[PDB]
């Protein structure tokens, strides 16, 4: 029994693989949940100058 | 000093101003309960409960 043990990120950021997903429009400044790669957040996104 | 027969007493005064400042109100914040601890979330309203 092959027993060769493999390992892949461990909790790691963004990388040169792209599972297959798709694309969509994205949001400038309404107050509802985001989906950028996986990352998810919910509030008002406002635009700053920094 | 003093003995069995002494006093003192002023001649002349002076008229003095002090202020005394004192806290009368502080400006109220209407923080809510919900959003805080949970925004816009599908069980944000069973998990509260
Ligand atoms: C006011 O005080 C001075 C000393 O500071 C004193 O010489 C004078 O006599 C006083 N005023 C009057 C009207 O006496």
């Amino acid at each position: 029994y092959r027993v060769v043990v493999l390992s892949f990120e461990l909790l790691h950021a963004p990388a040169t693989v792209c599972g297959p997903k798709k694309s969509t429009n994205l949001v400038k400044n309404k107050c509802v949940n985001f989906n950028f790669n996986g990352l998810t957040g919910t509030g008002v996104l406002t635009e700053s100058n920094k | 000093a003093y003995s069995n027969n002494s006093i003192a007493i002023p001649t002349n005064f002076t008229i003095s101003v002090t202020t005394e400042i004192l806290p009368v109100s502080m400006t109220k914040t209407s923080v809510d309960c919900t959003m805080y601890i949970c925004g816009d979330s599908t069980e944000c309203s069973n998990l509260l409960l």
